[PDB]
């Protein structure tokens, strides 16, 4: 007699609470997408360094050798000034 | 390319040679308008010497074209970007990019 | 009975949408930690970026001052062996 | 209060490299719990640096300097050697100390 007014109200409660994990699972796989994006950007940002690093001893291999020549060149400079 | 459209105008006699370090404020955006970086939002201008090599191609090439004071928007095509790899997570593949640009000053 | 298995099946039904609403709320809890973080590492490897930059660009202009020196050296040692 | 280098397996002995020199090394950074936070090994790609340009952090220019060529070694860096107070958000904690597992592959 009141049993079949118990059933309606969990088959309500049942849809109520499926609604709510779709909310959830839904939350849930868009905050999985930004996630993978931001993670993505982490990887390329590292490989931006990477490249700024590689430029840094290019320019620092460069300095070496104008640093020697300058070197020997104010010393051939200080000798023909003596003589 | 690169294509170059006045924002405001620059003293239109002062442009950046070779060697010059360009002083600029600058927003990165996709081609619908969403902002990827700025160095408005960190105040602080970015720094870079022209013919360095040291920023992409359109850059090179648009940034030169400014006067000292000029506000710029520099469309600048994949081929001058980051063409077909893009940098995954930020530019994607084949992106057109729009910079809004300020040249403050050189240095 | 009749209402017994359909009350049965109902709260099966319930209990087993209730714990996948919580792995999911749990899930969406932890990539929203997870994505704040990842975006702090973003923020720093920027201005990791942003430094290697500006060293790009002191090198550069450390290079022209350099090369410069080196011109006038070359210069006054020219006009020693002239002069 | 600086670095510490442990030998983990012994170099050449002979080749150290001097300033001005480009080192090629692996490496992998972890926090003092062993928690790794970077790595050249899991990217397949050696790290160049040139020794005496102000590159590194100061606790790899004076650990790497004492390594001869084929030597692997675990550097363990203070805080003042590496990123001190404001470390590296996301990456870095707060007055962190390092370790890196480093290998001076070769010099050029
Ligand atoms: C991918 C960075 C790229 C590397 C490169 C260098 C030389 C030639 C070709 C490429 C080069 C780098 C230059 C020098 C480093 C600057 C470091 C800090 C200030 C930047 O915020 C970096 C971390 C990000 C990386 C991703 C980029 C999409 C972009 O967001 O810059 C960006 O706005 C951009 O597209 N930028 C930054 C502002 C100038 C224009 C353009 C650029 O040329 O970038
Ligand atoms: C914060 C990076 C720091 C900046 C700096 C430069 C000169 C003097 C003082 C500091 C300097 C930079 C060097 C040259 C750039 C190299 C670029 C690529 C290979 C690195 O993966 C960068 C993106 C990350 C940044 C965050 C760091 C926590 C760490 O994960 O490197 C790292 O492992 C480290 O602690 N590294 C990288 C390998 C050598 C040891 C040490 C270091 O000295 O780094
Ligand atoms: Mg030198």
């Amino acid at each position: 007699p009141r049993l079949q007014r118990e059933l309606e109200r969990l088959q309500a409660a049942l849809r109520q609470t499926e609604a709510r994990e779709i909310e959830w699972r839904e939350k849930a796989q868009d905050l999985a997408l930004s996630l993978a994006q931001t993670k993505a950007s982490v990887s390329s940002l590292q490989e931006v360094a990477m490249f700024l690093q590689a430029s840094v001893l290019e320019r620092d291999s460069e300095q070496q050798r104008l640093q020697d020549e300058l070197e020997l060149t104010r010393r051939a400079l200080e000798k023909e000034r003596l003589h | 390319g690169v294509q170059v459209e006045t924002i405001s105008p620059g003293d239109g006699r002062t442009f950046p040679k070779r060697g010059q370090t360009c002083v600029v404020h600058y927003t990165g955006m996709l081609e619908d308008g969403k902002k990827f970086d700025s160095s408005r939002d960190r105040n602080k201008p970015f720094k870079f010497m022209l013919g360095k090599q040291e920023v992409i191609r359109g850059w090179e090439e648009g940034v030169a074209q400014m006067s000292v004071g000029q506000r710029a928007k520099l469309t600048i095509s994949p081929d001058y970007a980051y063409g077909a790899t893009g940098h995954p997570g930020i530019i994607p593949p084949h992106a057109t990019l729009v910079f809004d640009v300020e040249l403050l000053k050189l240095e």
